[PDB]
């Protein structure tokens, strides 16, 4: 709550559920941690159509999250990798301030690349979610380097 | 599950059960207890039967089910829950 | 469309939407909850504001049987943690929304973190940007940068 500004209960990305702008835009007016999930949004005119229904959803100040499955090839180069359609949608002015990375932790280079390249539009925040120990101790020479 | 659940994650009193200190964390995240919720958009049969059924504490093996859950494949050959129905019948019987 | 040995690809292609719509029974519908939350609900069509809320209120009561009388805080942020008020708050908001546009704060992007000298002698807190001359007056309850 102190590096956010939101109630530590979270309300995580879910492919049928929260693919929803509804359920996240009133997720987000309570205050807390809402996530638009990332593996229903497979077409552009679905991804700005669901960007509109949010910024209509929302009122002014709200905060939205976003998540990304990374192990998924076409959908992550539609996402965030060979289009920009999360950075285009910051750049113009929709109200995302978070990235959820799930399914995989990327290696320490192009790891350290997505935060600094987040941290340039001003994200701000870029989060893992790991599966094993081992994908635990990635995160922490991430967060040590 | 339940917040009393939740509150002994976020307090660390979780951690007595093995015999170590009060080990804090500062946040828990909650998907599938939002599922049935009023701004989601599952069909309301759908959300009567997540209201009936009931889940094990314990693991379920894969291909069985164990008191209304089930755990079996996926497409690529990945491991899912799913509620024991008529779905999960067909998917391990075409995991088999 | 047949019966061959890629049926399991055929069957489980794309098979989780089907559960939002109302053209199908909830028997015959692929639903993947976990295992112990499942146990955990209990009704239906309830709000979501209410149920996070619920979550952190039971935590809140736990940690308030204890006997800790609280602080007040102006904000829930409370980032740089020396000085409180209404610039505490622009001080620490990394996005603010200007006229329409979620652009990320300006007071943030001179100096990014926490390099802005305070100054509280008369009890006016204001704060200042040496190498640029910035300055962050508190005109009443209003900030000016």
């Amino acid at each position: 709550t102190r590096l956010t500004g939101r109630s530590p209960i979270l309300l995580a990305g879910m492919t049928p559920t929260t693919v929803d702008a509804k359920i996240v835009a009133a997720a987000a007016n309570a205050g807390h941690w809402a996530e638009l999930a990332g593996g229903g949004q497979v077409t552009e005119e679905i991804f700005g159509n669901r960007i509109e229904q949010m910024a209509g959803l929302l009122e002014p100040g709200r905060t939205y999250q976003f998540n990304a499955l990374f192990l998924d090839p076409y959908l992550w180069k539609l996402q965030v990798g060979g289009k920009r359609l999360v950075q285009k949608a910051r750049q113009s002015g929709a109200a995302i301030d978070g990235v959820v990375i799930s399914a995989g932790i990327p290696d320490l280079d192009e790891a350290v690349e997505l935060i600094d390249e987040l941290g340039d539009i001003g994200i701000s925040h870029v989060v893992f979610k790991p599966g094993t120990i081992e994908q635990i101790r990635s995160v922490i020479r991430i967060a040590t380097e | 599950g339940t917040p009393r659940r939740a509150a002994e994650y976020l307090s660390g009193r979780w951690a007595q059960a093995y015999g170590f200190p009060l080990m804090p964390i500062d946040g828990i995240l909650v998907g599938t207890a939002a599922m049935a919720t009023k701004e989601s958009t599952t069909s309301p049969s759908v959300k009567r039967m997540l209201v009936d059924t009931q889940g094990t504490d314990q693991w379920i093996s894969a291909g069985k089910a164990q008191g209304g859950m089930a755990s079996s494949r996926s497409q690529l050959g990945a491991d899912i829950h799913e509620i024991d129905n008529s779905a999960s019948r067909c998917g391990r019987l075409l995991d088999e | 469309p047949v019966i061959d040995q890629d049926v399991r690809r055929w069957w489980r292609s794309d098979s989780l939407w089907q559960a939002h719509d109302a053209r199908y029974d909830a028997d015959a519908v692929c639903i993947i909850p976990g295992t112990a939350s499942v146990a955990g609900i209990t009704r239906m069509d309830e709000p979501v504001g209410e149920l996070l809320d619920r979550f952190e209120q039971a935590a809140i009561d736990e940690v308030l049987g204890a006997g800790v009388e609280p602080k007040d805080v102006a904000s829930r942020r409370l980032g740089r943690a020396d000085v409180a008020g209404p610039l505490a708050v622009v001080l620490d908001a990394p996005d603010v929304r200007w006229a329409g546009r979620t652009v990320t704060n300006p007071v943030h992007r001179i100096a990014d973190p926490a390099e802005w000298q305070v100054h509280d002698g008369p009890e006016n807190p204001r704060a200042t940007h040496s190498s640029t001359g910035a300055r962050l007056q508190t005109h009443g309850d209003d900030v000016a940068l």
